[PDB]
């Protein structure tokens, strides 16, 4: 750890030398790929190192910061008191600038000098600047950070308006795409933990109609906006932009976690909508994982078959699987699903009869 | 339901009830889902569209749907699940719409508690065998969600709750169908807001309240007395009663004048109370029909404006005879030039304390005279001067209610003069209020009528409700063109 005592001196004499480039994201992300699980105690000394790292950020005078200065001021005296809670609201303010990227007045004094070498093809890249180093000093990372990032959805923020939540969730996904693993992996566990399983098995309510609930754009009315559905879009949100290599995470995330949590059928439709509309990304690049996605589908099918009095929405799942087969799996998995498809209910057997070919 | 809750908030004894009955007959709607739908309609209101006085109208309609649903429980179902568990499962269902109540609380800043109070009111009205435990279970999920903040500011009494509570004592205000009492009973009304009228909008007292004030006006002919204090008290009482009547007219109109002119062998001054402001000009009509002005007191207003130095003796006849006043005003201001600046002095004299009806007549006659080429615009500047803060305790105004009186004068000037504030240059903003009536024509001038489809229908189809606010627009669209096209 005493290497800290060294580094804080270096910039203190060579900080101004940094006035030629500023990309701390790619320069800092690798420094915590697996150190978090063991940096916590040493993270106390990071409580100093952040005040050094932001010092490197201090070597810039383009007049390009007018709201992060609030964080700066509220992070200069007794840093172990103020910035825990209100950061959530602050986060909104931050993501406000994000949703201020399109039609608002942010393209004023924010960008200057000269849209040429300050990494400005889009001001969105300015968002990821501090997100990680915000509260990495204390035990805030791991769980609290993800909860904080997701509070903007399940709870109605005051500034959050109900006509453009789409762009909001989009920006949240854009941010999430630039955060370390645990921050956006704890999100999945929180989603599947209780939201997909509040009670949902004995008798949820007469609202158990899956389609109207699980479909989005219902927020266009001031009703039909049950929290769970929101979370759904949340996933879509990140998967609307993190669709490059992060999908390799969901098969494992499925294989165990989604197995002993599903009893009824609308939970199946929920997890389907969660994983469904992305098979193209696997057919293109992650070809090895689509087979796992399919066998997971069929495992959900066998599970809901073994634990059910009767299937109420047979034809939906039927033509769903029809689409998935005829359009994405081709003719590969045909054998494996057989070893499951034979031991289904007679009605379901006759219903899926033509899957044999 | 939104439609009916937007047009006729009052006067709804049971047209809405029979309409729901017939649409239930001409459909397949399970009663649980039906009560769910009506409750969702009540909850969705007061949130999106209104921001001012209309919010009180919305909450009144919501808490008026409760006797409606009571009569529904009484006469709709019979011998087939007579409200045994329908309301129970309905409340259970709507409890799953937690973000709706979250937004409602965020909006009203007290709706979370107000929801509890209205639920207890429904229980006191509807079936409350054991559903109080359901309300408790729902609160057990609601409250923990809400335990830099909006709670610090709002800590006082919640305005919807206080209104709906005090409505009980408001319906039984005095229970005295007579007059000659103290003005104190009405003085408290001058301090409070239109919350009294908001409660009255529940159709429980509106008719009786209008009848009471009508009898007070028809009775307060001030007899023949000389007690300056008592005469001024009665004058202020008459002024406040007429202001309340005009405000009720501006709010709802037809129902009040109907309740006042339904039965009885009499003829009070219903002309100046039914020809002031409405979706009908009748401008030159006032010089035509009601201009029967005999020589009796014809120069009374003239001598008054000449030697006001106006509240000497109780006399209210210039209201129906301010025609001579307006004629002299226009002839002296610029038509003939009898008075360059003395016209403003005479107007200020006519703007003396305890006199508010004069402003009403002036505004009405300005609206009558705007039918000219607007080349003189004398009445515009006249009304502008009248609406000013001129009477700053100049005369011995023994009113002590100039604040509320001036607020009523401002809101009445706001509701009328719409055409004059449109056909001419915009006013210099003499309001200094909070939020005026947002509901207006809102028809894009340099755009044709062929916009209803692509602006309203596509959205409302993509949306989940009828967009109540836009409905107002639709109404203007209805009686503007033809039903055919």
């Amino acid at each position: 750890l005493p290497v800290s005592k060294s580094l804080e001196t270096l910039l203190d004499h060579l900080g101004g030398l940094y006035k030629f480039h500023d990309r701390p994201v790619t320069y800092l992300y690798n420094t915590l790929h697996y150190y978090e699980m063991c940096l916590r105690n040493r993270d106390h000394l990071k409580r100093k190192l952040v005040h050094a790292i932001i010092g490197s950020l201090k070597d810039n005078r383009p007049q390009g910061w007018c709201l992060s200065d609030t964080y700066l001021k509220h992070a200069m005296n007794a840093r172990e008191d103020n910035p825990w809670v209100p950061e959530d609201s602050y986060y909104c303010k931050l993501i406000g600038r994000l949703v201020d990227t399109m039609a608002g007045k942010s393209p004023g004094p924010f960008p200057n000098c000269d849209w040429r070498f300050n990494e400005f093809p889009n001001p969105a890249a300015h968002a990821l600047h501090v997100t990680c180093v915000e509260l990495m000093a204390l035990a805030v990372p791991g769980k609290d950070v993800g909860n904080a990032l997701l509070n903007v959805v399940l709870k109605s923020q005051p500034l959050v308006p109900r006509e453009n939540i789409t762009a909001w969730m989009n920006a949240i996904g854009l941010i999430i795409t630039a955060l370390p693993e645990p921050y956006w992996i704890v999100l999945h566990d929180r989603i599947v933990n209780v939201i997909s399983s509040s009670s949902l098995t004995s008798e949820t309510e007469w609202v158990g109609y899956p389609f109207r609930l699980f479909d989005f754009t219902a927020c266009h009315q001031s009703y039909s906006e049950m929290s769970c559905s929101y979370t759904l879009a949340l996933a879509h949100a990140v998967w609307h932009h993190s669709s490059i290599g992060q999908l390799s995470l969901i098969p494992k995330f499925l294989t165990e976690a989604l197995l002993p949590v599903v009893k009824t059928e609308f939970q199946l439709l929920y997890v389907y909508h969660l994983v469904g509309p992305f098979l193209q990304r696997f057919q293109q690049e992650r070809t090895r994982c689509m087979i796992e996605i399919g066998v997971a589908f069929y495992d959900m099918l066998l599970n809901v078959d073994q634990c059910s009095t009767h299937l109420n929405y047979m034809d939906p799942i039927c033509d769903f699987l029809y689409h998935m087969k005829y359009m994405f799996t081709g003719d590969s998995v045909k054998e494996q699903v057989e070893k499951i498809i034979c031991n289904l209910k007679p009605a379901l057997k006759l219903r899926l009869r033509f899957i044999t070919h | 339901i939104l439609l009916e809750g937007t047009m006729n908030l009052t006067g709804e004894m049971q047209p809405l009830v029979e309409q729901l009955m017939m649409v239930k007959r001409m459909q397949h709607i399970p009663t649980p889902l039906f009560v769910l739908e009506i409750w969702k309609a009540c909850f969705v209101g007061l949130i999106e569209s209104p921001e001012g006085t209309q919010e009180l109208k919305w909450t009144a309609f919501t808490y008026l749907k409760i006797p409606q649903v009571l009569v529904k429980l009484k006469k709709y179902f019979h011998g087939e699940k007579d409200f045994t568990e329908d309301v129970n499962c309905a409340f259970e269902f709507l409890l799953k719409l937690t973000p709706l109540l979250d937004k409602a609380d965020q909006r009203c800043n007290c709706d979370c508690t107000n929801f509890l109070l209205q639920e207890c009111n429904k229980q006191g009205l509807l079936s409350e065998v054991n559903f109080a435990s359901l309300v408790g279970k729902r609160t057990a999920d609601r409250d923990p969600q809400l335990k830099i903040q909006p709670n610090p500011g709002l800590i006082l009494r919640a305005e919807p709750t206080v209104t709906n509570i005090l409505k009980t004592m408001d319906a039984d205000h005095s229970k005295s169908p007579e007059g000659l009492l103290g003005v104190l009973g009405h003085m408290l009304s001058g301090k409070s807001l239109d919350l009294l009228l908001a409660a009255a909008a529940a159709t429980g007292k509106l008719k009786s309240f209008a009848r009471k004030f009508i009898n007070l006006n028809e009775f307060t002919t001030h007899g023949s007395g000389e007690s300056t204090k008592t005469a001024s008290v009665r004058a202020l009482l008459f002024d406040i009663s007429f202001l309340m009547l005009c405000h009720v007219a501006q709010t709802y109109g037809s129902e009040v004048i109907l309740s006042e002119s339904s039965s009885g062998e009499e003829v009070p001054f219903f002309e100046t109370w039914m020809q002031t402001c409405m979706p009908e000009e009748g401008k030159i009509l006032n010089p035509d029909h009601p201009c029967f002005r005999p020589d009796s007191t014809k120069v009374e207003s003239l001598v008054a404006l000449l030697n006001n130095s106006k509240l000497v003796q109780m006399k209210w006849h210039e209201a129906c005879l301010s025609i001579s006043a307006a004629i002299l005003e226009i002839l002296n201001a610029w038509e003939n030039g009898v008075l360059a600046f003395e016209s403003i002095q005479k107007i200020t004299d006519n703007i003396k304390g305890k006199v508010c009806s004069l402003a009403v007549c002036a505004v009405a006659w300005l609206v009558a005279h705007v039918r000219m080429l607007g080349l003189d615009e004398r009445e515009k500047s006249l009304q502008m001067i009248r609406q000013l803060a001129g009477p700053l305790y100049s005369e011995n105004t023994l009113q002590f209610y100039n604040e509320r009186v001036v607020i009523m004068n401002s809101i009445l000037e706001h509701m009328c003069a719409d055409v004059l504030q449109q056909t001419a240059t915009q006013i210099k903003f003499p309001s200094t209020g909070v939020d005026t009536m947002p509901y207006w024509n809102l028809l894009p001038p340099k755009r044709p009528i062929k916009e209803v489809l692509t602006d309203i229908f596509a959205k409302v189809l993509e949306k989940g409700w009828v967009d109540s606010r836009s409905i107002h627009i639709l109404d203007t669209l209805l009686h503007m063109g033809g039903v055919y096209w």
